[PDB]
RNA sequence: CGGGGAAACCCAGGUGGAGGCCUGUAGCGAUGCUGACGUGCAAAUCGCUCGUAUGAUUUGGGUAUCGGAGCGAAAGACUCA
RNA sequence: CACGAGUUGUUCGGAAACUGAGCACAACGUUAUAUCGUUUUGUUAGGAAAGUGAAGUACUGAAAAGGGGCAACAGAGAACCUGGGAUUAUAUUCCAAAAAGAAAUUGCAUGUGGG
RNA sequence: CCAACUGCAGACCGUACUCAUCACCGCAUCAGGUCCCCAAGCAUAGAAUGCUCUGGUACAUAGAGAAAGGUAAACUCAGGGAAGUCGGCAAAAUAGAUGCGUAAGUUCGCAAGAAGCAUUGGCUCUGAGGGCAACACAAAUUGCCAACUCAGAACUGCUUACGGCGGGGAAUCCAACUGUAUAAUUAAAACAUAGGUUUGU
RNA sequence: GCACCGUCUAGGUUCCAACCGUG
RNA sequence: GUGGUAAUGCGCCAGGUAACAAAUCAAUCCUCCCACGGUGAGCUUUCUUUUCACCAUAAUCCACCUUGGGCCUUUUUAUCGCGUUGUUCGGAGCGGGGGCUCAAGAUUGAAAAAUGCAGCCAUUGUUGUGAGUUCUGCGCAUUAAAGCAAAAACCUGGGGU
């Protein structure tokens, strides 16, 4: 059964800290604690350590980035930029 | 390889500690190969292109400028 | 009265930085000649936190030019970078993320952290995580680029300082509500005795400007002059407007 | 893991053991009796009752900051009655 | 209160011999005044702080950036165990050749085998 | 040159006793304060609380003994039940476990042990919950053995009977909450807090 | 004005040589 | 220096040990209880094949079954199989057949009965089951905007001597 309607994770914390900044904080702790895509390896195995670090748990590999999740939506725009600039100098 | 504190590391025999192949007692058996593959293959792929290079500049040796000469 | 608490931190004594668990400072390595004339090759090791700061640290491995030996450098990394991933570093480098370059061959519109306002300081610009700056333009008449910096403001540097391309990793970090008050003292217990932080209405005249009275009110403006004391700069410093801002926000610091 | 649904998803039974969570020892404190005592056992103690008890927790040794100075989750608190 | 006695270690704790939060001799600077400041973010000082193996009987003279030292009897480190009919009182410390006995470990020398 | 065997040698300081209702601090052999290790049996959820073998102790000035009035980590009280008092202060009171059952409000987490109803002893029985040994499908059976919990029945009894262990409900004011805090008359509505905003750079 | 201090180079081109280039 | 297809067995520079957290589940030594047996003592008007005590084995060495991890080689797996109390593993090699290693136990001996204990120059001399215990193993996923000291000393290799 679902032993609780729209609490989640959040349940820990009792009525403590109130409706909007529990349910501001759930959307990252969610996302900090889920298993992301390896585009190295091709399955889901990578887990956080500590803020910004990214292991894989299957192959030996560290990531940098992120802090709640693997990828940054700024950092994907960079990394296009980037290669397409490079594009043109090459 | 054992697990051996100070002293009884210190008066173990040598073979306690190790083995006869390359690297013994410090890289694993998997890691050894990459390595002699890797060295094998980067070496010739290096040979490759410094062979193909020599070769251009030889071709341009006794090509138009020792074919269409001027003096 | 008594020393105010503002300038009683400037003895040091128990409010300097804690850093016993810290790693070494944060640097991009010396601008030597094989920087200025070709390239170097290093490969990246390790990434790991350190207390007290947001971003992630790197450990990349380099020959020493000059002797029989390995260097270990450790800097600030970008997003992206990964355990064995080789990192160029000199004049003729490829535009790649991590890679380190002379702001001069960088082409207008990209996007750099690590950033060294004089040539050779390796690296004080835009390192806090999720930072970055802009290149705006070049100038080859003075040898001059033009940039936008984190928080706004235009900078012209020598067009020899070098920067690494891409963006400081760890974004991100403070859109999460923190909800606690022993989530602040382990956040502050990596950086230094700062908090909790006492009113000055809620102290006596004899420590305080703000102190005293029946009520608790400051009985006099709270923006105070440039030419102020120390230990009468308390407040709102030489503060050119106050209240809430309406409109378009003006970027701070001084023309 | 069972049942329902065209789909999106919904209902139910277990497993697991989170929390500046609850009751309660040791520990750390000190609400009420305006109790005892008030030439005291004691220049602040005793009894019962009571707060907290996985945390912004308690504690040994070492080390660092003082006299118009130090230190203070701020009472003009504390710096060998 | 008086008189007379009692604490035994190659291995137990410390030191010899680690590094920590830290301290501050030298050096340099400052002060009418050193009884002041700096001195671990790899590290003293406008700063010439290295005294050695090896080769060839002490001698002699190539390499090795970043002076000397202190700070933990709960961190790191550390080769020994039981039996005793062995005290008035000490003992993993004492016990005598059947050492009640059985070990481990460091230095330097013999010889036995192998280099 | 390399074990291993053998011979000789193995320096320095500490070491008694104490660690506390008499060996330390508090003017004292002072009901105060003071870090670490070992930790038995039965009841029971148990480092709660009560009693006990090993080890320890009978030391804290005593004896005789119905005044009044006191102190208590001491009890009862017909009928009434807060009329007492500034004020239910103090005392009484509730109570473990198991089944059923549970309102307004709500940040959907709670409120909640909400409120409330019922059972519980002793004795003699019954059922359920296991282990390993001996292409063909009821080894779907033979033997041996442990450890405790839960459920159901008959008979039989109460003087309601150790310890230990929430009283409950309806509302107003203040502060969001856990926390801190006038050592020796003030623990709060004060301070802190997460959250919000402004300033310098 | 003329001497002298006054010199060597990877590469790119067209045997030398020359023009570019600048360690 | 030398064996095995292999995992791996035998005679200046670079890494490693020192060196580091939670819960869960198993836990060894040791403690407690029970069953069976031997020795001493207690009670006995009666009853009690009874009640109580004891039944011990240090370091250091020799040789070489169980559990839990990592791996090799052969047969090549798939919607599917393997596994935990528990939040998972597999063509980057699952399962099966044979092996190689590491950790922790066990079992032989030596030491060691010549000791210790208890009745009295003689007797005795113990083997099984539950429960609780943090060593250890579950290898290095506790909150985390918290991510969990350092060095001496020592170990192995790459190079040349
Ligand atoms: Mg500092
Ligand atoms: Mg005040
Ligand atoms: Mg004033
Ligand atoms: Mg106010
Ligand atoms: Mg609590
Ligand atoms: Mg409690
Ligand atoms: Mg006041
Ligand atoms: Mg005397
Ligand atoms: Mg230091
Ligand atoms: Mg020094
Ligand atoms: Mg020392
Ligand atoms: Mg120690
Ligand atoms: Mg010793
Ligand atoms: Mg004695
Ligand atoms: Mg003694
Ligand atoms: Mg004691
Ligand atoms: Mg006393
Ligand atoms: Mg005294
Ligand atoms: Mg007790
Ligand atoms: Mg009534
Ligand atoms: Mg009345
Ligand atoms: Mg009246
Ligand atoms: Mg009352
Ligand atoms: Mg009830
Ligand atoms: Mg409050
Ligand atoms: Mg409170
Ligand atoms: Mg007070
Ligand atoms: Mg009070
Ligand atoms: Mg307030
Ligand atoms: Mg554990
Ligand atoms: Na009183
Ligand atoms: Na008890
Ligand atoms: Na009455
Ligand atoms: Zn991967």
């Amino acid at each position: 059964a679902k032993r609780t309607v729209k609490m989640g994770v959040m349940g820990r914390y009792g009525t403590r800290y109130g409706a909007n900044p529990r349910k501001r904080a759930k959307k990252l702790e969610v996302s900090q604690h889920a298993k992301h895509f390896c585009s190295f390896c091709g399955k889901f195995a990578f887990r956080r350590k500590a803020v910004g670090i990214w292991r894989c748990d299957g192959c030996s590999k560290t990531v940098a980035g992120g802090a709640y999740t693997l990828s940054t939506p700024n950092n994907s725009t960079v990394r296009s930029t980037v290669r397409r600039l490079r594009e043109l100098a090459k | 390889t054992k697990a051996l504190r100070h002293i009884d590391a210190r008066l173990a025999s040598r073979h306690e500690k190790s083995v006869s192949r390359a690297y013994g007692g410090v890289l694993s058996h998997d890691q050894v190969r990459d390595r002699v593959v890797r060295a094998f293959l980067v070496e010739e792929q290096r040979i490759v292109k410094q062979a193909l290079k020599e070769h251009s500049k030889m071709k341009l040796s006794h090509k138009r400028t020792a074919n269409k000469k001027k003096s | 009265g008594k020393t105010v608490l503002s300038c009683r931190k400037g003895n040091g004594s128990v409010y300097q930085v804690h850093g016993h668990k810290r790693l070494g400072p944060a640097k991009l390595r010396i601008l030597d000649y094989a920087e200025r004339h070709g390239y170097m090759r290093g490969v990246v090791k390790s990434i790991e936190h350190e207390a007290g700061r947001g971003a992630a640290l790197a450990r990349v491995e380099f020959r020493h030019p000059y002797k029989f030996r390995r260097v270990k450098e450790l800097m600030v990394a970008p997003e992206g970078m990964f355990t064995g991933q080789s990192v160029f570093c000199g004049q003729k480098a490829p535009l790649a993320i991590g890679n380190v370059l002379p702001l001069g061959q960088i082409t207008e519109g990209c996007i750099v952290c690590n950033v060294e306002a004089k040539p050779g300081d390796r690296g004080t610009l835009a390192r806090a995580s999720g930072d970055y700056c802009i290149i705006i333009s070049h100038n080859h008449e003075t040898g001059r680029t033009r940039l936008k910096l984190p928080s706004g403001q235009k900078k012209s540097v020598p067009s020899t300082s070098r920067a690494m391309i891409g963006i400081i990793s760890g974004g991100g970090r403070i859109e999460k509500p923190v909800l606690k008050a022993g989530n602040s003292f382990y956040r502050f217990r990596g950086k230094r005795n700062c908090w909790p932080k006492v009113r000055g209405v809620a102290r006596n005249p004899v420590e305080h400007p703000h102190g005293g009275g029946n009520h608790q009110h400051i009985g006099h403006p709270s923006t105070v002059s440039r030419h102020s004391p120390p230990g009468q700069k308390v407040g709102l410093i030489a503060a050119r407007r106050t209240g809430r801002i309406r409109g378009g926000k003006a970027v701070k610091g001084a023309w």
